[PDB]
RNA sequence: GUCGAAUUUGGGUAUAGGGGCGAAAGACUAAUCGAACCAUCUAGUAGCUGGUUCCUGCCGAAGUUUCCCUCAGGAUAGCAG
RNA sequence: AGAACUGGCGAUGCGGGAUGAACCGAACGUAGAGUUAAGGUGCCGGAAUACACGCUCAUCAGACACCACAAAAGGUGUUAGUUCAUCUAGACAGCCGGACGGUGGCCAUGGAAGUCGGAAUCCGCUAAGGAGUGUGUAACAACUCACCGGCCGAAUGAACUA
RNA sequence: GUGAACAGCCUCUAGUUGAUAGAAUAAUGUAGAUAAGGGAAGUCGGCAAAAUAGAUCCGUAACUUCGGGAUAAGGAUUGGC
RNA sequence: CUCUUAAGGUAGCCAAAUGGAUUAACGAGAUUCCCACUGUCCCUAUCUACUAUCUAGCGAAACCACAGCCAAGGGGGCUUGGCAGAAUCAGCGGGGAAAGAAGACCCUGUUGAGCUUGACUCUAGU
RNA sequence: GCAGUCAAGCGUUCAUAGCGACAUUGCUUUUUGAUUCUUCGAUGUCGGCUCUUCCUAUCAUACCGAAGCAGAAUUCGGUAAGCGUUGGAUUGUUCACCCACUAAUAGGGAGUGAGCUGGGUUUAGACCGUCGUGAGACAGGUUAGUUUUACCCUACUGAUGAAUGUUACCGCAAUAGUAAUUGAACUUAGUACGAGAGGAACAGUUCAUUCGGAUAAUUGGUUUUUGCGGCUGUCUGAUCAGGCAUUGCCGCGAAGCUACCAUCCGCUGGAUUAUGGCUGAACGCCUCUAAGUCAGAAUCCAUGCUAGAACGCGGUGAUU
């Protein structure tokens, strides 16, 4: 009955800045942890035996 | 408040003193206090004294300090 | 609107603000009774609860015998002091405010009441008409 | 308390206005138009 | 951080003092310097007589008294300040564990370092020292 | 009177200190033995009257006769009417001001101008 | 107080009164705070927060503390009756478990608030608001089994019957299946199931009833072994101790049928064995469906065992029956009888 | 608050600037006093706030390195012509 | 946080991200014609309410910085895939019957017979049947399920990924 | 004249009619007051109002340096012929 | 190098009336409490004189980049929307580099001095 | 929080190279409600008088499910902010708690640091205690101490105004707001519920609390009607009759104003949140849901009321 207020979808400049540098930051700390079998035939193909010869 | 300030006097006192009145030293006994001090404290003295003693008789004040020796 | 009251209570103006003393209207042995608190009172800001004739109302015993004193007890008003326009259609008011103590329940407390008892009081409290001597 | 508008309450108050509640109204109207033509005859007389 | 700047006087200018925000392990005996000479501060309710040791060998741990601090890192005058901050090495009394060394000679005393930050919760733990 | 404490000096060697008046809380303290005490000021009490029988409790009656030195009372109610007649106090037409009276009562039992004294522990 | 404690608060289980609790503190107190906000603020505000969670399990366990009976020093019967039911000593150790989680939740909230005032930055004053909840948490995580125990003896407690020993009083006994519980159905208007089964009555009942202008309350019994004061169940020991704290003309009813196979000599025997009980109770024995056996038939050696209930002199073979309530009327009257004769003879003394 | 007194006050005279006076507040000293006013040195001292006046075309960088206990103050390579 | 180098600003206009110290484009004399970038083509706003193939009903989705903290999963809300099993000597579901006998197995006893309490849990016959998955009696009884058999019939079931 | 009084008010000789005014009496303001019942429950706080006020007579306590408290306090009266 | 503790029953030995500082009076000094008292309050209402209101005549002051409708985003003006009809009169104190004021409070001066000392250089006087 | 254990998963041998969700073990002051008469340095101000507005993380009112709910009473959970959420004591301080009423005295934002206020940003006076040879501040405390709107602009509450050919009357309503809330006495009833202890609910009636709009019918208050009568000083020669004493005072005092300090009133239809059902597949069963659909909250929209676009509109009379 009573609508409640909706959050902003705005963009938020300054948001959008420290979202970016808050990626660059997760992307240098998973770049520094970083240091730290074949499917085969797929099933219901037709010509699965083709294949083994 | 008042707890606050005895406990840091206490705390900052070498040597703390009790005082009691001469007309009832028995009722002017700070009890609870002093196993406090005997406990958490060990190397105070907490001597006792006895004011006022011109407010009894004379006799009544040397039975209390003998008593309390 | 109180428990123990027979009856739904009329309005009337309102005398007895909270802390108002008033003379002791029984042998009880109460001297006079000092209001604390009204039972029902209507609550608003900055506005002091008052009491009425008939009304319940706790009240210490400001003068008396000792045994009474220290503690507060409900009573009910049995006088006004302050003009109040019955339905009959004539205005009056009592020489003097006046009350009685008695139990939650409002059995009266003393064998009798002492002096006039207004009529809104024994109308609304059966007990107090019993204990009243002369009603108006 | 109910509220003067709760579903209730209102629903109480319009199975009660089916018998007498409407029933004066009825008898009401029904006298003020015999009042009203009668008021009407009077000065049609003159 | 470590030495807040308490202010006094009617006119805080100098304020002369400084306050350590950790606990710290004042000592049975510490009997409160007058406040006159009272520069550093070590407020009551940051002490603790006593650390939450836990001994390696078999799982177990114990509550047991602080006796000293022995060696703490980073300017070791916070271990002249009784400081522990999640490191700081402190004699324990391991009387409690029963550890005896040959010869007969019963231990009551053995070392133990400071893991959790004393600044973040009351408890204070620590690992024995096996 | 002692709000808060002061530093004091003698001899360089000590250093004096106070603390306001401490009172351990327990339920036996029985609030009117904390008025005997001294502990509070009798001024702020609302029933100051109701205080005085048990001062007779502590006193001898010799020396609250030789004090006041108004005698002859019994269950203090005729005290404190006849020490306000004698004493000039009373309210206005004309009752006497029992509780101003009980007011200078409690207060000359808290100062020790009333002589009293608990009787020590007989010796062993 | 006493006589049937149904004012208990409804203890709940350990894991949902930690979760109301850590629900009704996020949802009562404020919650918005930011770290621009001056540190005094964040200090008051986790402060409350402590603060509120603290008295709220203080108040959730003073809550336990005080609406339980405190069977001690309330009476022998209820005491001994609620040690039958409860097991006495743990019935005791809950509560004082319940009362060091208490104090436990309220040194660690005084601590933590004292800690709190000095914490220099908001993560402080968080991680030590977070170790002052879970701290309160795991002081409720160990009284899980302890509250399920207190909320099992609540609703166990809160249906018991209601009882005043100072009271009139009459109890009753017999072998299982004698039909007591047809009789405390008859003399009162108190429902009980007659079913043919032995013990059709696992528990004491009552069942309120005046007389000569004065009130009554029959109290049925959950059945009677003859065995050595020790091979017994608490229901048994229940009902043992009932009559022992309860005076006033306690029945002994008994059954000469066919039915209810236990032969008359051991009804005689239990009769014995429980005779030192009734030492001033003016016992007064009542046969039981009388109109299928009808005594004046028995066999003069059997009856000769009805001699032996005589040796006491305060014994009176009354006969009743379920199919003729008439005898059931004149049991009554002589009991309430002898009862007024024991409490008037007490009253003049 | 005081109003018979260490009381209030008119005129004259003496105390005049690192001085005078002060029942003492750094209080008064001509609407200015923890040091009054007038004219000269004097347009003092500028670490610094402010401003720095008409037009067009070409070229056109700087915040980086040494040297004083050291901020400060600056000297020095470098950048452009 | 502490060092080196490559770049924009500072000294910088212009087009777009509704605008913006950094983003994308971009070589600033005055104009005409023409061709383009980023960014767009329903209106404000110049340009297709274009084409072809797939998903979305949200009780404030979405056009969001979203290859970043809440982000680990939960939804019987949808679509496409991987793996493991049954099957016209009958796949899932659907309706009916069996679900047996030492036996009411050994320990607690006013009473636990599968189902208030403890350690085992076999043989006998079957197609199968568990000293018993649950409901309910004081116990029993009875109902019901794991699995089989009776009837139509063909694809069906489970765990994960997108 | 009234009045204890050169306390307050009116009048006698004498001196003035000078302060910008006309029309209504909105809100809100400055100054002076009243108010049914409670009488400080408002306020940090009896902040401000109010209450006794002159005179005749009774009477006046603790303390004290014996001088004071003191007009202590609390009480009866005040008109006119 | 030994070595430290007894006091008795309501007022005492007593020192050549008193053993007082817990001191009387006095105070535009500050503080606690009681009687009377009353609109501080319950709960505000009314009256009077003058302003405030229109008018006859005279006639400023502060301030003034320009003038003043708002929501969101912009690391009162710019962008997207809600809106928006001359001229105006009386209350108004929510906001306006609106007056009024903003200071108190924080920091550096190489700059002025009121003061102090076995700080340095001098010095009346002795 | 610290130390430790299994592993649903991850990962080149492979979890035992390493990690690891959900769980779990040992400690933080006593298993017989015994104690807990602990309250321990906030260096920084927070707290209060009038008053508007907004949120749910809901104390109460309204509607529901569960809980050993037989009743009463009570706990949790779902919706719900439409209206309520009180009068005070304590400063040898108040980052607080108590009593009493009420259904309840729930938590938060703009706060209102030029609306006013105490603690306080408290400079110039002084004293006590600390430091320092001294000047002075300081581990402190007490005392007394001038920051003074708007007539400018805008916002809000009221009030005029040329322009719909002129004027006057009666009208419609887009728009913005909105209001009523809570408690309790009869009957049901001493009935269901209970062996008792007590003790329901719905419909039908009747009063009361807070708030809002109105009026002086009656009571109180208010007096410049200076209306009437009286009183003091003084003056007009005396009486009568009159002036001043800042409305001189007193007793009454109409008209007006005004007080829950007096009185009247403040409503009746739909759509919905949680919830309970219908039919009905998805999935050959089932299913309140996928379609549709019924009942239901103080909610939303309406009824009604307030003002009426001064550039929204209609009818009517006169129109020299
Ligand atoms: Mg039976």
């Amino acid at each position: 009955m009573r609508v409640r207020k909706r959050q902003s979808r705005r963009t938020s400049t300054k948001l959008k800045e420290g979202i970016k540098k808050k990626a660059s930051a997760h992307r240098k700390k998973e770049k520094k942890m970083a240091k730290k079998k074949d499917p085969g035939i797929p099933s219901n193909f037709p010509y699965k035996a083709k294949i083994l010869e | 408040r008042i707890w606050n300030e005895l406990y840091k006097v206490i705390d900052s006192s070498d040597v703390v003193i009790h005082v009691l009145d001469a007309r009832d030293p028995l009722g002017t006994r700070c009890k609870s206090v002093e196993e406090y001090m005997k406990k958490e404290t060990p190397h105070k003295h907490l001597i006792y004294v006895l004011n006022k003693c011109d407010l009894v008789p004379t006799w009544v004040a040397a039975a209390w300090v003998k008593h309390l020796s | 609107s109180g428990n123990g009251a027979q009856g739904t209570k009329f309005r009337i103006s309102l005398g007895l603000p909270v802390g108002a003393i008033m003379n002791c209207a029984d042998n009880s042995g109460a001297r006079n009774l000092y209001i604390i608190a009204v039972k029902g009172s209507g609550s608003r800001l900055n506005r002091l609860p008052a009491a009425s004739l008939g009304d319940m109302v706790m009240a210490t015993v400001k003068k008396g015998k000792p045994e009474l004193r220290k503690k507060v007890m409900p009573a009910i008003v049995v006088r006004q002091a302050k003009s109040w326009r019955r339905r009959d259609g004539v205005f009056l008011y009592f020489e003097d405010n006046a009350g009685v103590i008695a139990n939650p329940k409002g059995e009266m407390k003393g064998s009798a009441i002492t002096g006039p008892v207004g009529k809104e009081c024994a109308d609304l409290w059966p007990r107090v008409a019993s204990n009243s001597g002369v009603v108006v | 308390a109910k509220s003067l508008r709760a579903s209730s309450h209102l629903n109480a108050k319009s199975v009660k206005r089916r018998g007498v509640f409407q029933k004066a109204v009825d008898a009401r109207e029904q006298r003020i138009s015999d009042k009203l033509k009668e008021d009407l005859l009077k000065q049609k007389l003159e | 951080e470590m030495f807040k700047v308490i202010k006094t006087g009617k006119s805080r200018s100098k304020s002369w003092k400084r306050m350590i925000t950790k606990h710290t392990f004042v000592g049975e005996g510490f009997t409160r310097r007058p406040v006159k000479m009272e520069r550093i501060i070590r407020p009551s309710a940051l002490r603790q007589k006593k650390a939450n040791v836990t001994h390696p060998e078999l799982g177990v741990t114990v509550f047991l008294p602080i006796l000293a601090v022995k060696k703490n890192p980073q300017s070791p005058m916070y271990t002249q300040l009784g400081v522990l901050t999640k490191g700081t090495i402190i004699e324990v009394n391991v009387s409690e564990l029963g550890m005896v060394t040959a010869g007969g000679k019963v231990v009551w005393g053995k070392y133990a370092q400071v893991t959790n930050e004393p600044d973040r919760d009351g408890c204070v733990n620590a690992v024995l020292l096996v | 009177e002692t709000k808060v404490w002061q530093y004091i000096t003698l001899m360089k060697r000590i250093f004096l200190i106070d603390c306001p008046g401490i009172v351990p809380p327990s339920s036996k303290d029985s609030e009117e033995d904390i008025l005997f005490r001294g502990v509070v000021r009798v001024e702020h009490v609302t029933h100051p009257e109701q205080y005085i029988p048990g001062v007779l409790k502590r006193c001898q009656v010799k020396h609250l006769e030789r004090t006041y030195e108004i005698s002859g009372w019994k269950d203090a109610t005729e005290f404190i009417e006849i020490l306000a007649r004698k004493q000039g106090r009373l309210l206005k037409g004309g009752e006497p001001d029992e509780s101003g009276v009980s007011k200078q009562i409690l207060n000359d039992f808290n100062r020790g101008k009333i002589p009293w004294f608990v009787l020590p522990p007989e010796k062993e | 107080m006493q006589l049937s404690w149904k004012d208990i608060p409804t203890v709940a289980p350990a894991n949902d009164l930690l979760d109301i609790v850590l629900n009704r503190t996020q949802r009562k107190t404020p919650t918005v705070i930011r770290p621009g906000f001056k540190i005094t603020r964040i200090r008051a505000f986790y402060m409350r927060k402590v603060k509120y969670t603290g008295e709220g399990f203080v108040e959730k366990f003073e809550d336990i503390l005080k609406g339980f009976p405190n069977i001690n020093d309330v009476h022998p019967f209820h005491r001994d009756l609620m040690d039958t039911l409860y097991e006495k000593n743990h019935y005791k150790i809950s509560l004082a478990a319940i009362s060091r989680a208490k104090s436990l939740v309220e040194q660690v909230a005084r601590d933590y608030v004292r800690l709190l005032k000095f914490g220099q930055s908001l993560f402080q004053c968080k991680q030590l608001k977070r170790a002052a909840l879970g701290r309160m948490a795991t002081i409720v995580k160990k009284l899980r089994d302890p509250l399920a125990y207190l909320e099992q003896v609540r609703q166990h407690i809160g249906r018991l019957p209601s009882i005043d020993p100072n009271t009139r009083t009459l109890l009753i006994c017999g072998y299982p299946n004698v039909g007591k519980s047809s009789f405390l159905r008859c003399i009162t208007k108190s429902d009980v199931d007659v079913q043919p089964y032995a013990f059709t009555t696992k528990s004491l009942y009552v069942g309120h009833f005046d007389y000569k202008y004065l009130r009554f309350q029959a109290i049925d019994t959950p059945g009677i072994l003859d065995r050595p004061t020790e091979e017994m169940n608490n229901i048994e020991m229940q009902s043992i101790y009932a009559i022992a704290h309860l005076r006033s003309c306690v029945l002994y009813f008994m059954d000469l049928s066919e039915q209810c196979g236990f032969t008359i000599e051991a009804q005689v025997k239990l009769f014995h064995s429980i005779k030192p009980l009734f030492a001033n109770k003016s016992v007064m024995v009542v046969i039981n469906k009388t109109d299928i056996i009808r005594p004046e038939d028995l066999d003069e050696e059997r009856a000769q065992l009805l001699e032996s209930v005589k040796e006491v002199p305060g014994v009176e073979i009354m006969t009743s029956s379920c199919q003729l309530e008439e005898n059931v009327m004149e049991v009554r009257n002589k009991a309430c009888e002898k009862l007024l004769a024991s409490r008037i003879e007490n009253k003049l003394k």
